[PDB]
């Protein structure tokens, strides 16, 4: 079994920039072979031979190297390059794979649209109360959500979600959850959510208060 | 149109067995040989086996001896993987991928299944409560709303939510899962609409969770907060 | 020492091995 490793773990790589990740192995490998991985779907063969492109694969991906040493390169960066990349051998049974190269997409800053959603009718109803925050196609990951009720700073009752990077722009959604009892949650009036983010001119706060509407 | 589909999702049980499709169609079945691939977020992607058709040959990697045979059925153009006596490490998704040998001087995975996940637990199949997440002001800004639908304590993975049905694709987010206390799972899908449409074009989201064999369809009522 | 490709495996290489 050759293990082979990758390098970078992550590439920050901006829009347009020249970039380049390293698969290196155990033991000499006689070829390369690289495949493109976006969160949801299968590995994409990408590259075959060293050299080689897998037909649909934009001329802007090259490759390189030989014994143990190799190179899958872009030479311009583009926004449906945001994936993982993985190396894979032949020569050795078994066939190994790499731990992949993850491109991330280092695109302008661009701060979240967020919006507040108070508990729904139907689950009040049922007995338990959940309040949503969403902030939408921002740029860093980096976000800080930050929940007040009634002024008071909540911990350990929120859970969050990211979608991945997307095709198009090269941005994230964001969801932080908080669950409260039907109970703990008309113990209050103020729910409010707010965001700290490199692309906001200043942390943005979107509250409401129980019952409004 | 050389396709090579497999099976979605398996919920299987603690120390069980399981056996997943993979059938084959745009190409001679026995002129190429068949592999399967294990991913897991940890150890990555990982051959398991392969298997040729002309005949049934096989070969397996030693660390899934054991618990991974490769059955081929009539020409009922498929491969099959058996796993047995899962553990929680065999939560997993399972890849079948086709080898020609030459594209140009290297064997080579041409292309692939879909992948079948795999969650092993006792658990009991429990279908999602769907919520409003409703549009307002709040969700108003230069001229877009927001809206969307909290699917609520389900288990297992996965759902799928389409807006509409399938109408409405642009600017959607259906957020990954995320585990609750509860051991039970929950999402939100959201999407953004231009607000002068909020009080002309209705929002329903089609929520599907296959396993506990139950559809959902939430009419997303807008609000009134002036 | 058995090939990848199951169909290499008959004996190309195999036998020699």
């Amino acid at each position: 079994q050759i293990v082979l490793s990758q390098s970078p773990a992550i590439l920050s790589a901006s829009p347009g920039e020249k970039v380049t990740m390293t698969c290196r192995a155990s033991s000499s490998v006689s070829y390369m072979h690289w495949y493109q991985q976006k969160p949801g779907s299968s590995p994409k063969p990408w590259i075959y031979a060293p050299s080689n492109l897998a037909s649909g694969v934009p001329a802007r991906f090259s490759g390189s190297g030989s014994g143990t040493s190799y190179s899958l390169t872009i030479s311009r960066v583009e926004a449906e390059d945001a994936a993982t990349y993985y190396c894979q051998q032949w020569s050795f049974n078994p066939p190994t794979f790499g731990a992949g190269t993850k491109l991330e997409l280092k695109r302008t800053v661009a701060a979240p649209s967020v919006f507040i959603f108070p508990p729904s009718d139907e689950q009040l109803k049922s007995g338990t109360a959940s309040v949503v925050c969403l902030l939408n196609n921002f740029y860093p990951r980096e976000a800080k959500v930050q929940w007040k009720v009634d002024n008071a700073l909540q911990s350990g009752n929120s859970q969050e979600s990211v979608t991945e990077q997307d095709s198009k722009d090269s941005t994230y959604s964001l969801s932080s959850t908080l669950t409260l009892s039907k109970a703990d949650y008309e113990k209050h009036k103020v729910y409010a959510c707010e965001v700290t983010h490199q692309g906001l001119s200043s942390p943005v706060t979107k509250s409401f208060n129980r019952g409004e509407c | 149109q050389a396709y090579l589909q497999q099976s979605g999702a398996e919920l299987v049980r603690p120390g069980a067995s399981v056996k997943m499709s993979c059938k084959a169609s745009g190409y001679t079945f026995t002129s190429y040989n068949m592999h399967w691939v294990k991913q897991t977020p940890r150890q990555g992607l990982e051959w398991i086996g392969a298997i040729y058709p002309g005949n049934g040959d096989t070969s397996y990697n030693q660390k899934f001896k054991g618990k991974a045979t490769l059955t081929v059925d009539k020409s009922s153009s498929t491969a099959y993987m058996q796993l047995s006596s899962l553990t929680s490490e065999d939560s997993a998704v399972y890849f079948c991928a086709r080898v020609v040998y030459y594209s140009n001087s290297y064997w080579y995975f041409d292309v692939w299944g879909t992948g079948t996940t795999v969650t092993v637990s006792a658990a009991s199949t429990k279908g999602p409560s769907v919520f409003p997440l409703a549009p307002s002001s709040k969700s108003t800004s230069g001229g877009t709303a927001a809206l969307g639908c909290l699917v609520k304590d389900y288990f297992p993975e996965p759902v799928t939510v389409s807006w509409n049905s399938g109408a409405l694709t642009s600017g959607v987010h259906t957020f990954p899962a995320v585990l609750q206390s509860s051991g039970l799972y929950s999402l939100s899908s959201v999407v953004t609409v231009p607000s002068s449409s909020l009080g002309t074009q209705t929002y329903i989201c089609n929520v599907n969770h296959k396993p506990s064999n139950t559809k959902v369809d939430k009419k997303v009522e807008p609000k009134s907060c002036d | 020492c058995e090939p990848a490709n199951p169909s290499e495996k008959n004996s190309p290489s195999t036998q020699y091995c």
